[PDB]
């Protein structure tokens, strides 16, 4: 947890990223930065090592916990927008 | 083999493109004329004896020969076959790895092994389809 | 022999008038310049 | 505090070269699908 890393969409090849008027749009490698295309893991829904050298008690597991991502940049959170 | 068994210079190296399972190794490659007299040896799974094999040899004259390879050492690579250095050139104004006998410094560094396993745990660079516990 | 090759392949300085890579390290063209240098002028170039 | 290259063990290959009168560090890689070279 607390890692930054920058999705890439594997497929069209894209890197993840959070616009200005904060939406989810993909970004090519020549406009991805650490800016926009920066997200870490959140184990639990609060706030709140630094060089991650040292192992010290590997966290995640596929499929039993859950995370939630967060834009250190913005420090906003995922959310589905659920429409009418 | 013998299994994880160290790395010493001057001993033959085998190297592999992960995903991509094409042994880069000794091959006719006699193709690039950047230079006009320098060898691509690229990617094709040819493992085939004696034309298998790259070998090291140290940087500087820091670590001779029979010591172990270390993380941070800057090395030196080289067909047995061709016998000529992996090369960095510089083709047209832009960078062109070739082999030739300018040499060059070929800096290694660590990614993972084999006691670095998952069983399922997370590692950096996998893929992976997000899930919802409730809304899958 | 074997060593002798090895050698001037780590520096092998036969270097004409103008090939590519090094200087020479091809027969015809430097031995046509020096036959151009050789018939009608003397030894060297500029000479009568 | 110490550690080797062992067999078997996921490694990346990294160099340095001076291009615009800068040191572009780099690092070898290819793509033998289509094009059986290699690239950096």
């Amino acid at each position: 947890w607390g890692q930054p890393f920058r999705l890439r969409h594997v497929t069209t090849g894209k890197y993840l990223s959070l616009m200005e008027d904060k939406n989810l749009l993909l970004m090519d490698k020549e406009k991805a930065d650490v800016k926009s295309t920066a997200f870490a893991f959140r184990s639990s829904k609060e706030k709140l090592r630094k060089e991650v050298d040292g192992m010290g008690t590997s966290e995640i597991k596929y499929g039993d916990s859950i995370c939630y991502i967060q834009h250190v940049d913005t420090g906003l959170w995922l959310t589905y927008q659920a429409v009418d | 083999g013998g299994g994880h068994r160290t790395l010493l210079y001057g001993h033959a190296i085998l190297l592999r493109h992960s995903y991509s399972g094409m042994y880069l190794c000794c091959l006719s490659t006699s193709r690039s004329s950047t230079d006009k007299l320098a060898f691509d040896v690229g990617l094709q799974e040819d493992t085939t004896g004696e034309a298998c094999w790259w070998t090291i040899h140290p940087a500087s004259k820091q670590r001779s020969e029979g010591e172990k390879v270390r993380v941070g050492d800057d090395l030196i690579l080289v067909s047995v076959s061709s016998e000529r250095y992996l090369h960095l050139s510089y083709g047209n104004s832009s960078w062109h790895v070739d082999a030739a006998f300018q040499q060059t410094l070929w800096s290694v560094a660590p990614i993972s092994s084999g006691s670095e396993a998952a069983q399922g745990y997370l590692i950096g660079g996998d893929v992976l389809r997000l899930l919802h516990g409730h809304m899958d | 022999a074997n060593v002798v090759v090895r050698l001037l392949i780590r520096r092998p300085e036969c270097f004409g008038p103008a090939l590519r890579g090094e200087g020479g390290n091809g027969l015809l063209a430097a031995m046509e310049e020096a036959i151009k240098i050789a018939e009608d002028p003397s030894r060297d170039g500029p000479s009568p | 505090e110490i550690q080797f290259l062992r067999t078997d063990d996921e490694v990346v290959l990294q160099c340095t070269a001076t291009i615009h009168k800068e040191q572009q560090k780099l690092c070898l890689a290819a793509e033998g699908f289509g094009n059986r070279l290699c690239f950096l």
